[PDB]
């Protein structure tokens, strides 16, 4: 068991094509445009186009979670779900899914489908970095150290963490591979069982010195707009950087595989000007 | 054997009404009587050191039998007059002891600990109106039996089951013992545990505390006080009712009532206070993420300092709060991170802006036999007492927020009135707010109307104003991000903490009874100079807000 | 694990030819999009077809020759039993047949999208195609050469295609 897992990591050293193999083997049921897969990877450690099914992977892997949607789930489903016990005739301070969603991955569908009157509760959480409790007698905050991933279309556009646009490449050959993929398909268990738990037990990333100046290179190119560093995405960027530390077991992060995330935001950003 | 202890406690308290200290005689007793009767304030205290030296077991007897000493101390204590003349004049009152030196956490106050006492500590939530609800009495007809001097006591109804008259429901009756009854009051107050003493995820449990009329509004609501056989019938007669058991038995039932040490503290704190220019040290340490804008950071830093003059010459209410207006971002990549800096301050309560349940402003009757969804609490400011107020989403002042905020600003209280409730409070704390424009400061060529994007009645009362013009200066923006990443480099660069900086605030606490009596000569010199300040404003300086 | 059959009433009026979807019907199309098959019948004024019904409506319970194609009357119970023995055979679909159909799908996608009309398809079509072979390929017990199924599978889509 102990010696067997060790031989697994050393075996990849001989193979020179491990750079693409590790990404391709994990979550193969995800469609093309694998920039989402990288985003899923960061989170891991025509609506419903492989998107509703995407929620299955997280829900299957971590059983602790809940599904919610707009116009179909009321405000009681996340919080303020106070109700009486009919057998004992006494009030209960029920909570909801968001409250128990701390230390986990949050699954919310149809994020933009919420009305303008509602959606109030998340707006504070995304801007207060915590989940506050609004009850009868008790006002407090539960830590909400998690991330939000979705896709959608008064100066409050800043609330969203990530915005993506899906374009049609007008390529049928992309569809062909998935069609064959279902028929064609019809060691991994050990990775899911012990590797995930054991690494999370004591392994704790540390911020090295070499990655400090790397963030500086981001806003330098950005100085051309209006003629940056005031956007808080820089702070968000280093947050995600902890993912690169898990890969290749390197505690330092370089510009490679980090500048690529900038283009993902640039594509969605550029279409907003004309 | 309750009788002997019930007599001896009364004896050892009554003979104690004369002190050996404070001269001798009835002078102190006369002063206590004057303070009790003439203003009807009903405030008395007993020194526990003398109590213990006399009979330390006395504090233990009361501690283990408050439930037994309440009813006898209710009546026999009336004998302070030592004359039959004054006993009919006074109808009823209550006094007690104060400054109890042993306390326990509220959450741990288990039912296994009934009979103790603790400090009334926390914030009032879900206030309740005063009622003289049922206490003791009888329902039986006088023609069948006379009123007994031992019945009910608790909220339950009559225990005796003699003269089975009211068992049938086909009879209306209203004979109420209104002439001879002990109807006064009992009120539920949902006191919440102190958050500071509580950890992050707490969800406090609010006890069932009952406060007497004398306890009604005796302090500022929402705050801690910090200064043969017949009929051939055999045994087995059934007929018990279960309707009166699920209500009170399921809740907690108790009653509530409202030197080298200083020198050692004075030595360490006062000497270190002599360090000059500590505020300069704060700017780098307390504001790690500011570049330039030395005047902007200064106003906030000074805003931390307190000191509000009260009304001692019986004049008008001076306003002492601080309302600061900051010009900043065009509301894009909000500098609102500065709010997070405010979080680094103890002995304060952190407002979560305005997006909340908002239990106030839609208050309604709270007696729906178990509870009400809405509670009687304008926490929008009340919760922010004795701390800092932070309002986010300030663009949410369309209708409901506008009315509330001005009234709070104007009177420093909230007069909630729903035809059943009407009261005023004292919310002495700063209000920290910042509003962002649509896209920036451009009134040079564009009309100010509809441009500044604020509301007049709120912006007008703001104490301070600023002018912040942002320019695309690459010279300073280049090194802006260098300091930002420095926050994560604690290993090689950290400011060593030698002493706590919070001691300064506790200095202002003693300042309340002390009088500063600032000299008038220093004061007016600025005032005379201030005339030049207002005159130069009208000579053609750049305009930002016509308030001056 | 059952099969859900849905019948939808038209919302306070008949389908509007002038108005396309997403405007004439208030319910979001995405909710209806999840459905694999959608069917609507427009009652066109085809007088010739309408002639048949009046004669056809009489025949039921008018005579004993209900299966007009000289089918022996039989016992009504036995008709169900004939179906059961067919299900017990458990034939096998051809796997190689998938690749040939795949080549056909390439053309089908392009023409469907390029129309940009109200009717449109997506990857959900892929489920339908494989599902089509479920009943079609079991019926033919040949196990030597399979060719006709490709056109038979298509012909089922053609009626579904442009159904409006």
């Amino acid at each position: 068991f102990s010696e067997k897992r060790v031989e697994l990591l050393k075996e990849l050293s001989r193979k020179p094509d491990i750079y693409e193999r590790l990404a391709s083997a994990l979550a193969p049921s995800i469609y093309e445009h694998e920039d989402i897969k990288k985003g899923i990877l960061l989170q891991l450690f025509d609506p419903g186009t492989s998107k509703s099914q995407l929620l299955q992977y997280v829900y299957n892997l971590v059983p602790r979670g809940q599904y919610t949607s707009g116009k179909g789930s009321s405000a009681v489903g996340l919080t303020a779900y106070v109700m009486k016990d009919p057998e004992t005739r006494q009030l209960v301070l029920q909570t909801g899914a968001l409250v128990l969603s701390d230390n986990g991955i949050c699954c919310i569908d149809e994020f933009d489908k919420m009305n303008e009157s509602t959606r109030s509760v998340l707006h504070e959480v995304m801007e207060q970095q915590t989940l506050s409790i609004a009850k009868a007698g008790i006002i407090c905050q539960l830590n909400a150290r998690t991330s939000v991933l979705a896709a959608a279309n008064h100066t409050l556009l800043s609330r969203f963490d990530l915005i993506f646009l899906l374009l049609d490449p007008q390529d049928e050959a992309y569809d062909r591979r998935l069609a064959h993929h279902l028929v064609a398909l019809y060691l991994d268990m050990a990775v899911l069982k012990d590797y995930i738990a054991y690494a999370h037990s004591t392994i704790m990333p540390r911020l090295s010195e070499e990655a400090s100046q790397a963030l500086i290179e981001a806003y330098v190119d950005m100085r051309k707009i209006g003629s940056s560093a005031y956007p808080r995405q820089l702070e968000s960027l280093i947050r995600l950087a902890e993912a690169h530390a898990k890969v290749r077991l390197s505690n330092k992060v370089e510009a490679i595989d980090v500048e690529e995330a900038k283009r993902l935001h640039r594509e969605a950003l550029k279409q907003s000007a004309t | 054997v309750r009788d002997e202890v019930a007599e001896k406690c009364q004896k050892l308290f009554l003979d104690f009404l004369e002190e050996f200290q404070s001269s001798d005689g009835e002078i102190k007793y006369l002063q206590l009587a004057e303070e009790l009767i003439r203003p009807e304030r009903n405030t008395l205290v007993v020194s526990f050191v003398d109590l213990e030296q006399f009979n330390q077991q006395l504090s233990t007897t009361i501690q283990e039998e408050f439930y037994r000493v309440y009813p006898y101390l209710c009546r026999a204590l009336k004998t302070f007059v030592k004359d039959r003349k004054e006993i009919p004049l006074a109808k009823d009152f209550y006094v007690a002891f104060q400054d109890l030196p042993t306390r326990h956490k509220i959450r741990e106050l288990t039912s296994s600990r009934i009979g103790l006492l603790t400090r009334i500590s926390g914030q009032v939530v879900r206030t309740h109106p005063v009622h003289p609800e049922l206490v003791s009495g009888t329902f039986l007809c006088l023609d069948c039996q006379t009123v007994i001097r031992d019945v009910e006591q608790q909220f339950k109804y009559t225990q005796p089951n003699i003269c089975r008259n009211p068992v049938c429901a086909n009879r209306r009756r209203f004979l109420l013992d209104t002439n001879k009854s002990r109807f006064v009051d009992f009120q539920k107050v949902r006191i919440q545990e102190t958050q500071a003493e509580l950890p992050r995820g707490s969800i406090p449990r609010s006890l069932e505390v009952i406060l007497r009329a004398e306890a009604v509004e005796s302090a500022q609501a929402g705050d801690k006080c910090d200064f043969g056989v017949d009929g051939y019938e055999t045994e087995g007669i059934r007929g018990l009712r279960a309707l009166g058991v699920r209500d009170l038995s399921y809740r907690l039932v108790f009653l509530a009532c409202c030197n080298q040490m200083t020198v050692k503290e004075w030595e360490k704190v006062f000497e270190m206070s002599q360090d000059k220019n500590l505020y300069h040290n704060l700017c780098t340490s307390l504001f790690p993420t500011i570049h330039g804008n030395d005047e902007v950071k200064r106003g906030v830093l000074l805003m931390l300092f307190g000191g509000v003059p009260k009304t001692t010459g019986e004049g008008t209410s001076l306003r002492g709060d601080i309302n600061v207006c900051i010009v900043g971002d065009p509301s894009t990549a909000k500098s609102q991170f500065l709010k997070h800096v405010e979080e680094f301050s103890p002995r304060a309560v952190y407002t979560s802006g305005k997006a909340s349940s908002a239990a106030g402003l839609t208050a309604a009757v709270v007696r729906d036999e178990e509870s009400h969804e809405f509670v009687i609490e304008a926490g929008a400011l009340m919760l922010a007492d004795n701390g800092v107020c932070c309002i986010d989403e300030f663009d949410k002042m369309d209708v409901r927020d506008q009315v509330a905020i001005h009234e709070a600003m104007e009177q420093q209280t909230i007069s909630i009135t729903k035809a059943g409730v009407k009261a005023t409070l004292n919310a002495r704390t700063s209000i920290l707010a910042a509003a962002n424009p649509i896209s920036g400061h451009y009134d040079r060529s564009k009309s100010l109307k509809q441009n500044i994007n604020l509301s007049a009645p709120i912006m007008s009362r703001f104490d301070l104003f600023f002018i912040l013009v942002d320019e695309c200066n690459e010279v300073t923006d280049y090194a802006i991000a260098r300091r930002i990443v420095d926050l994560h480099s604690r290993i090689e660069e950290s400011i060593d903490r030698v002493y706590s900086l919070d001691d300064i605030r506790r200095y202002l606490l003693f300042a309340r009874q002390f009088k500063p009596k600032i000299s008038k000569e220093s004061e007016d010199f600025i005032v005379e100079q201030y005339k030049h300040l207002r005159q130069r404003d009208g000579s053609g300086v750049t305009k930002s807000s016509w308030r001056i | 694990r059952c099969s859900i059959l849905a019948a939808a009433n038209p919302a306070y009026g008949r389908y509007n030819p002038r108005r396309s979807l997403e405007q004439n019907i208030q319910l979001p199309a995405a909710l209806l999009s999840r459905f694999d098959l959608l069917w609507l019948i427009q009652d066109r004024p085809d007088r010739d077809n309408d002639l048949r019904l009046a004669q056809h409506i009489t025949y039921v319970h008018q005579h004993s020759r209900q299966p007009p194609s000289q089918f022996e009357p039989l016992d009504m119970k036995l008709m169900r039993r004939y179906i059961a023995m067919c299900r017990e055979k458990q034939p096998m679909v051809p796997e190689s047949l998938a690749d040939y159909i795949t080549a056909a799908y390439v053309e089908m996608r392009r023409e469907a999208w390029a129309s940009k009309d109200a009717t449109y398809t997506s990857a959900r079509t892929l489920l339908a195609i494989l599902r089509l072979s479920t009943a079609l390929a079991r019926l033919r017990m040949v196990d030597v050469v399979e060719k006709e199924d490709v056109n038979e599978a298509i012909r089922l889509m053609e009626m579904s295609k442009d159904s409006l």
